[PDB]
């Protein structure tokens, strides 16, 4: 019935939206280090086959 | 690093040749000069002396 519950409750999915958000944000950095390292581990065992 | 390991093995056996033959030529050099010019020395002392 109050308005003002009805905003309480609004706050609640502003929140629940930046969790899925920071959620690809954090599983797009954790590949970005993955592959980093895939070249890194390539390019450090090419110098040393020269 | 177990990669860019089994690699750097490979490296450091070579530079072992390598390492190898600067040495010994260089060793080899010096003492075959001595050794030449102490025969000229021998072979004129021969005669001087005679």
């Amino acid at each position: 019935v109050d308005q003002r519950t009805r905003d309480a409750l609004q706050r609640s999915v502003q929140l629940a939206i930046e969790i899925t958000t920071n959620s690809q944000e954090a599983a797009a950095k954790h590949e970005a280090q993955r592959l980093e390292q895939e070249a890194r581990g390539r390019l450090e065992r090419q110098k040393i086959l020269d | 690093q177990s990669e860019a390991e089994k690699a750097r093995k490979e490296l450091l056996e070579l530079e072992a040749l390598s390492m190898a033959v600067e040495s010994t030529g260089t060793a080899k050099a010096e003492a075959e000069s001595r050794a030449e010019a102490a025969r000229i020395e021998g072979e004129g002392s021969v005669l001087q002396a005679k």
